[PDB]
């Protein structure tokens, strides 16, 4: 009856055990929202998209700062400020990436709403397993848990890197030391 | 934006225009505003009357404030 | 009552709460306002029966006591030295460290973190108002485990509330006096 | 000190000196008439005191903003007209007092419409009475302060003579 | 409570009992006016009405006439007085013709009872009908009312002229 994460709180009604990373940590009861097209399905899809985006962004920042930029690309070690140097010399790359992300996000929203309507697609599912790393069950649950935990950690990390780069105008590991 | 969070729509929060109107009675006005909510939610003509009157008054106020305080450069 | 004998009792200080002696001359434990509405302004839930002002006051008193105990520990620590093993914390007492650290962008971080914890535990308070069995000040935080043996739990309860009252008054004195036992006005 | 209107929460049926415990209905009606007249006159007097202090458009300015000083500056032929108007009003009130069903302070004749009074009507009458009492105390304080100090309300407050 | 009700418990009259039509202030104020004050003969009502009306009528004529004067002028006062008196004469002519064409009665509050009791099988409108029971609603009553209005108008206009002269001279 009590949430596993917060023993002083009752179990959130909509979070039983199903989703990976579920420990009952919903103090504000946001999982019970059923308005403005927002429900547990939409919240989970948003959480998974945030997890994946944060993982990609943190990996990119760390890669560029440690191993350096790719040939022909600007340096500076400040990832929040090197973006304007890339846009100053290769605006077409940024524009094409933005257009591609826009199209993919329109497709993602359509897929989310459709899967919410005629329930056949789990939240965050895009059938993207080209290498077959999660075919069999009893490993899919473990992979989902790993992805969720890594994505939450990378969300926090990427938000921290964004704020550090905006404020200190220095590199992430530069702030570290 | 602040004024937009006034009327109850889908949560237990905000006002009901029916309850506001029905509470505004008086010794001189009998039942007061009881039934006005039903009038303005079932008649397009009443809404058009109110909106058009206030809209024309707003247009005249705009006309006054325009020349009174010119809001555009070199106008 | 057991204190201020010429006043019988407020009305609600029956004894169901720990550390109860009956001291409430102003009868503050009888206000009909459910202070959970200071958090959730509307009834929101149809199951929100309501929270008595006495239980809200007990939660507030326990929280105040814990805050004051930690506060006097910190203020006494910075009077006798004991700076964090990092730069930018040199010596600037306690009457001036607050402002200089509010300037240096970390008191805001502390505000954010404390507010996060406060929001979670206030959600706990709101669930208590909704009708959860959780008692005031009970966050089920017993990691080391010195909370079993119900007699020990009750003794530690009364101990915590009495120590919190003492620490509230002691912090009031310390901040008002600008410390006399370990520093000067 | 009866089922009369005017009993509020802080002191219900406030007759500490027992003026009403021995009086008959006629004396109590007289007391209510006096209280209501004093309250209305005092509300007018307080509002006039303040407004005159910070606004005296008439008489082409002049008429020093301090009350109890403009009292001796009005042309004294405008005093006569105000006196005559008050007198005619009170003659009309006297004529009203003999109308059937008359109530002590009721010069609007609300007894014609208000049979079986509500709680809102009683509450509004009590509101008028309490505002009148507060204005009586306020105008007494205003006159006494202006007499002893010589400064008006917003002038004494502004300087800080408190 | 409600402060507007049907007049005299008749929901079909073209009237309402508002806090202005049937208020105690309205009752007393209209009952102290000369037109409705009890105990006044029609001549007395006319005299008082004429006095008040001439008194306030001389004002606009003297102040804003064709012969004004920012100072006090006897010619301006005489012009205003004559204009007020002639206006009172015109009003008295109107009153006289109105009373001539309106009523045919010499003693009211009786003829109505006589025709409600002893039958009124005549040309009607004199025996029967008869609107109003006041003494002002007779040929004799209205004639004396007009006479009083005219005399009181003259007297009040003269009194107001004297007062205006005194105010302009000694003040
Ligand atoms: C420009 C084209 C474009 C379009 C049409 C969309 C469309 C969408 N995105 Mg999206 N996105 C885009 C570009 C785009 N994206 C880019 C370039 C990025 C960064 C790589 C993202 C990152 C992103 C994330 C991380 C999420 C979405 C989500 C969504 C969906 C919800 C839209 C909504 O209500 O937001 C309303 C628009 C807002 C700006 C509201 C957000 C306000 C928050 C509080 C800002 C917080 C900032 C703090 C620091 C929708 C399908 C969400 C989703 O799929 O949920 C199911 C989601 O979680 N997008
Ligand atoms: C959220 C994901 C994300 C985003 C928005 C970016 C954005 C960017 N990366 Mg990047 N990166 C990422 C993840 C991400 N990266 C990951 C996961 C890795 C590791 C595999 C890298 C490794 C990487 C390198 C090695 C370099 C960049 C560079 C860049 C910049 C120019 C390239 C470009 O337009 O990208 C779109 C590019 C393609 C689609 C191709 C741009 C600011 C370049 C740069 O200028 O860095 C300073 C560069 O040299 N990235
Ligand atoms: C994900 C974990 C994580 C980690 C390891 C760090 C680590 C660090 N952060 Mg940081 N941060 C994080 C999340 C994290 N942050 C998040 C989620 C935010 C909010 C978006 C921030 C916002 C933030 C700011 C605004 C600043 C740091 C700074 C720092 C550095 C100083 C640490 C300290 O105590 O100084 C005290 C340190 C390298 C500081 C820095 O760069 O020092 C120069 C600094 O100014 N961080
Ligand atoms: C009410 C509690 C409280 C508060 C507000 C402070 C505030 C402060 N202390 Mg401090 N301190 C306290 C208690 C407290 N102390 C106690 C009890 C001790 C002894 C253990 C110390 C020991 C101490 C040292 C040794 C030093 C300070 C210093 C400082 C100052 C720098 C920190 C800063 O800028 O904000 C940072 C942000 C915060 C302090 C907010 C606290 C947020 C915490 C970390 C969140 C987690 C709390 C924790 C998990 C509670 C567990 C309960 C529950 C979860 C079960 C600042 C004025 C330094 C200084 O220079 O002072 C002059 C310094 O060197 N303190
Ligand atoms: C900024 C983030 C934040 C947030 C959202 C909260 C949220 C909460 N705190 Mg809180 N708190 C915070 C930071 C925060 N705290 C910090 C940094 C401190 C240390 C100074 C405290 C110290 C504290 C105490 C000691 C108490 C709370 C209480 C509360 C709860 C009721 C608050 C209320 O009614 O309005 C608060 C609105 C106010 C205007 C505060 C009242 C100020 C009084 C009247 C004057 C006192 C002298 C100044 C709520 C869960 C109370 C609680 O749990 O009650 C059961 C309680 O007793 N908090
Ligand atoms: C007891 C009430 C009372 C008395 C005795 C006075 C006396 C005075 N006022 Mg005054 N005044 C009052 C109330 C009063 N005021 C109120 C309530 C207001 C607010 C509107 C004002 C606003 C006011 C201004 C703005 C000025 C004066 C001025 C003056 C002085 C010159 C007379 C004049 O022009 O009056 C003018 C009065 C008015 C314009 C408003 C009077 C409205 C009356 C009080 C309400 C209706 C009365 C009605 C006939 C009787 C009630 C009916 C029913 C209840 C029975 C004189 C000392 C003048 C002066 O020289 O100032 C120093 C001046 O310029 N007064
Ligand atoms: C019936 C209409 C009427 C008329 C014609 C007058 C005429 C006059 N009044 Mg007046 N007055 C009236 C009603 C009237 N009053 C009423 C009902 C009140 C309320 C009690 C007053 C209160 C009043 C005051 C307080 C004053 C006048 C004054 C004046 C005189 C100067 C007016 C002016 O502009 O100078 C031409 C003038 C003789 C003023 C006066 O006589 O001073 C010289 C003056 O001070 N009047
Ligand atoms: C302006 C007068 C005014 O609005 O006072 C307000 C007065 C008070 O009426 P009520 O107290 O009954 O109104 C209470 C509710 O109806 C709120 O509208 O309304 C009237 O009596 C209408 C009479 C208009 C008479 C025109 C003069
Ligand atoms: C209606 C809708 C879409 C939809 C739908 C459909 C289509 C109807 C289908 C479904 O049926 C429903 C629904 C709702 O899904 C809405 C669209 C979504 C919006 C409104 C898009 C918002 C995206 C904004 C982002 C993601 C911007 C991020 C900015 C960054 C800045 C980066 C910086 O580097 C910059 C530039 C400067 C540097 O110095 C530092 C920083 C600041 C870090 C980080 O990235
Ligand atoms: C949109 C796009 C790029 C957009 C870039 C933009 C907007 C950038 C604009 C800017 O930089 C400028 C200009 C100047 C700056 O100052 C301003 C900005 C704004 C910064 C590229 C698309 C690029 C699109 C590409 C490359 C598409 C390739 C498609 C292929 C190969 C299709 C193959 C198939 O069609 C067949 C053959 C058979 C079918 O049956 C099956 C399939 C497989 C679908
Ligand atoms: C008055 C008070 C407590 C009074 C208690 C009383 C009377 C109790 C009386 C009783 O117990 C007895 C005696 C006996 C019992 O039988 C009866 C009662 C009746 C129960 C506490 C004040 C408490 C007052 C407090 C705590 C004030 C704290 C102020 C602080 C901390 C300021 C912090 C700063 O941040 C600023 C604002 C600015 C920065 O620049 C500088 C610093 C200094 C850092």
């Amino acid at each position: 009856e009590r949430s596993k994460s917060l023993p002083f709180l009752m179990k959130p009604k909509n979070l039983d055990g199903s989703m990976a990373g579920d420990v009952g940590f919903d103090p504000l009861g946001l999982s019970e929202i059923n308005d403005v097209g927002v429900d547990l399905y939409w919240l989970r899809e948003a959480e998974l998209k945030h997890c994946r985006l944060g993982m990609m962004a943190a990996a990119g920042i760390l890669f560029v700062e440690i191993l350096g930029p790719a040939p022909g690309f600007p340096a500076g070690k400040s990832q929040m400020d090197v973006f304007w140097k890339v846009y100053a010399e290769k605006p077409s790359l940024i524009g094409a990436s933005l257009a591609a992300i826009a199209i993919l996000e329109v497709i993602s929203g359509v897929a989310t709403t459709q899967g919410r309507q005629n329930g056949d697609r789990a939240p965050g599912d895009y059938n993207f397993d080209p290498l077959g790393f999660g075919k069999d069950p009893a490993k899919f649950k473990d992979l989902q848990l790993k992805e969720v935990k890594n994505g939450r950690l990378a969300m926090i990390a990427a938000a921290g890197m964004i704020l550090q780069g905006v404020s200190t105008h220095q590199g992430a590991l530069e702030n570290l030391s | 934006i602040v004024a937009g969070h006034m009327y109850k729509t889908n949560w237990f929060l905000g006002h009901s225009i029916k309850t506001i109107l029905e509470a505004h009675k008086g010794p001189f006005t009998g039942e007061g505003h009881k039934g006005l909510y039903e009038v303005l939610t079932t008649s397009w003509h009443a809404q058009l009357a109110i909106n058009l009157a206030l809209f024309g008054s707003l247009s005249i106020i705009v006309a006054h404030h325009m020349y009174a305080m010119p809001p555009y450069p070199y106008i | 009552s057991k204190a201020v004998p010429f006043l019988e009792a407020p009305k609600a200080l029956d004894g169901s709460l720990p550390a109860d002696v009956g001291f409430d001359p102003l009868g503050l434990s009888d206000i009909g306002f459910d202070f959970t509405y200071l958090m959730v302004p509307t009834k929101w839930d149809e199951s929100r029966t309501g929270l008595s002002a006495l239980k809200w006051f007990r939660e507030a008193e326990i929280k105040h006591g814990r805050f004051a105990m930690l506060a006097v520990l910190g203020w006494v620590a910075v009077d006798m030295g004991l700076r964090l093993p990092v730069a930018k914390y040199a010596g600037y007492n306690a009457v001036q460290a607050h402002d200089v650290f509010v300037k240096s962008g970390d008191m805001t971080v502390g505000l954010l973190a404390i507010g996060f914890l406060e929001v979670v535990m206030g959600a706990a308070i709101y669930e208590m108002s909704k009708g959860s069995d959780r008692a005031a000040g009970e966050f089920s935080f017993d990691p080391l485990g010195l909370g079993k043996d119900p007699s020990k739990y009750a003794r530690y309860q009364v101990s915590e509330i009495k120590n919190g009252r003492l620490a509230m008054l002691a912090f009031g004195g310390i901040a008002t006096q600008a410390v006399l036992t370990n520093s000067g006005f | 000190l009866d089922g009369m209107i005017g009993s509020s929460a802080p002191f219900k049926n406030f007759d500490p000196l027992g003026f009403a415990a021995k009086a008959d209905q006629k004396t109590l009606n007289k007391y209510r008439e006096s209280e209501l007249k004093h309250g209305r006159v005092a509300m007018l007097a307080v509002l006039g005191w303040i407004v005159q202090e910070f606004w005296h458009p008439l008489y082409d300015g002049k008429l020093s903003s301090n009350p109890l000083k403009a009292l001796t500056e009005v042309p004294l032929i405008g005093w006569a007209q105000i006196f005559v108007a008050i007198n005619v009003i009170e003659y009309l009130q006297n004529k009203i007092k003999e109308l059937p069903g008359y109530r002590p302070g009721d010069y609007l004749g609300t007894w014609e419409w208000v049979e079986q009074s509500d709680e809102g009507w009683d509450s509004y009458q009590t509101k008028e009475l309490n505002n009148g009492r507060l204005a009586m105390v306020a105008i007494a304080g205003l006159i006494v302060q202006d007499l002893i100090t010589g400064q008006a309300a917003l002038e004494q407050i502004t300087a800080g003579n408190t | 409570v409600s402060f507007i009700k049907p007049y005299r418990q008749d929901p079909f009259v073209g009237h309402l009992a508002t806090p202005i039509t049937t208020s105690a202030f309205t009752r007393a104020y209209l009952k102290v006016l000369p037109a409705y004050r009890p105990g006044l003969t029609p001549l007395s009502r006319g005299a008082e009405i004429g006095f008040t009306h001439g008194y306030f009528l001389i004002g606009p004529f003297y102040t804003y006439g064709p012969l004004r004067s920012v100072e006090f002028s006897l010619t301006s006062l005489a012009a205003g007085l004559l204009a007020a008196i002639t206006l009172l004469l015109i009003l008295t002519v109107g009153l006289s013709i109105y009373g001539q064409v309106t009523y045919d009665v010499y003693d009211n509050a009786l003829i109505v009872k006589l025709v409600r009791q002893m039958v009124g099988s005549e040309r009607t409108q004199d025996l029967p009908q008869i609107k109003g029971t006041s003494e002002l609603d007779t040929v004799l009553g209205w004639q004396k009312f007009s006479e009083g209005f005219f005399s009181g108008g003259l007297i009040g206009s003269i009194v107001a002229a004297v007062g205006i002269a005194l105010y302009s001279t000694y003040l």
